[PDB]
């Protein structure tokens, strides 16, 4: 594409770069670029496919939320006529958004899960697939919101069907998908109750297999499980 | 305050 | 331009939108469509143009420095041959950032400062004018770079002198001028002890004309006092 | 630690 013409271990090393610079939307360029080289990726880089998009599009979903609350509240009863500025404004900034959702779970498609035998990559990319259509629904309001919905739900589902079968129950990408996936129950399939139970029994999975670990992975696994006790907390 | 999804 | 079929009016309220969702990038390029409808800025415009620049051009700052410091370790004896990845990602930002203040030059010399009467903002567009040729020095290296310096210092000495004659000492568009025309001497045009004397100097012209000033206008004038002392304190 | 602009 545009960095066809760039070596792929030239792309990862600028994605390197970039990250260290905080540069993310360049971040990401240089690791598309290195996924449409056509190799699959090492663990590493799937790390850096995924921090360089996430926080892309993390900056459009805020951005997103504070236009989504400016435009809400100028249609409240007695709010004065603003005109379709506001309107027009989140709507662009959600186009940006949904292009790069269609970008990363076009990668996916093309061809990084096909290829992906090993489970941890397999259940990386599809938290990953999962991720980028729980983006989309949050902000869909049309026709295709349920099936945006399910595919979330699909590809989550097979994640976890697979992290539960093939990874032991304190791994980080296990951890990091049951925290998301309880996070879609909770704010997207309006089930708050699945989105608890997924967290707390995951919560609890984790705690009786730290006992396996060395100091290094314990840290790893405890730090997302941190976060699932911070969602069971709010939630509860 | 906000969730946490990682 | 792009913003060519937008109203003026819509251009601004977006400006302002876009900085509430801090999307820079965004209200850079609308303050642009804005500025190209021809018409003089008043100021609130001209402070988000102002803004809008400041945060996009500072993001690039910080990024270049980051990778310029890289570059430099990489260059220090025993360090290993990384290639050429570097160098040209640090020169893809250098130039990405050279843009940007080629753009901010170009709508103030087309036609910002030539109908600008007022002192306060014909000493607004000059500050910006020596800013942005400031940071353009900051990453000049080539046989240009004497000439850069010496637009940088020529356009905030006129702003200087506009500024001496027509605003008061405590003026925030002053006391801002002369803020960054002491970070020039400093650090662009190696003359720390001009730095100095004219912080120390603007600093006590202010102290002694506060007591003119309603609480409000006192609020403002300190808050940029206190820069200058900060760099006072650093500096000695 | 880094002088001040504005
Ligand atoms: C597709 O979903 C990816 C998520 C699921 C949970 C988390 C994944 C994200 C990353 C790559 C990693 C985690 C943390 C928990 C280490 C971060 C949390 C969000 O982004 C990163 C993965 O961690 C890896 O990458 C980190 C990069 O940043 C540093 C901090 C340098 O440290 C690195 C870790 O040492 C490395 O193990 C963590 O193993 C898993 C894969
Ligand atoms: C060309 O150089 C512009 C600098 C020179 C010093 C500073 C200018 C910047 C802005 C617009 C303003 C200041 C502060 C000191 C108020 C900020 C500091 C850097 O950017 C802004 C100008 O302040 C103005 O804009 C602010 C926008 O943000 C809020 C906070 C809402 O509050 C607004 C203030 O009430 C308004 O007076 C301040 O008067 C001068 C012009
Ligand atoms: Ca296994
Ligand atoms: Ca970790
Ligand atoms: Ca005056
Ligand atoms: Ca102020
Ligand atoms: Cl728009
Ligand atoms: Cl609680
Ligand atoms: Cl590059
Ligand atoms: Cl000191
Ligand atoms: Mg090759
Ligand atoms: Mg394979
Ligand atoms: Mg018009
Ligand atoms: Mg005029």
């Amino acid at each position: 594409g545009a960095m066809g013409s760039m070596e792929r271990a030239s792309l990862i090393q600028k994605a390197k770069l970039a990250e260290q610079a905080e540069r993310y939307e360049d971040m990401a360029a240089f690791m598309k670029g290195a996924v449409e080289k056509g190799e699959e990726l090492s663990n590493e880089e799937r790390n850096l496919l995924s921090v360089a998009y996430k926080n892309v599009v993390g900056g459009q979903r805020a951005a997103w939320r504070v236009l989504s609350s400016i435009e809400q509240k100028s249609n409240e009863e007695g709010s004065e006529e603003k005109g379709p500025e506001v309107r027009e404004y989140r709507e662009k900034v959600e186009t940006e958004l949904q292009g790069v959702c269609d970008t990363v779970l076009g990668l996916l498609d093309s061809h990084l899960i096909k290829e992906a035998g090993d489970a941890e990559s397999r259940v990386f990319y599809l938290k990953m697939k999962g991720d980028y259509y729980r983006y989309l629904a949050e902000v869909a309001t049309g026709d295709d919101k349920k099936r945006i919905i399910d595919s979330a739900r699909s590809a989550y589902q097979e994640a976890m069907d697979i992290s539960k079968k093939e990874m032991p129950p304190t791994h980080p990408i296990r951890l990091g998908l049951a925290l998301n996936f309880s996070v879609f129950h909770y704010e997207i399939a309006n089930s708050p109750e699945e989105a608890i139970s997924l967290a707390k029994t995951t919560f609890d999975e984790a705690m009786a297999d730290l006992h396996t670990l060395s100091e290094d992975s314990y840290k790893d696994s405890t730090l997302i499980m941190q976060l699932l006790r911070d969602n069971l907390t709010l939630w509860t | 305050k906000r969730r946490k999804s990682v």
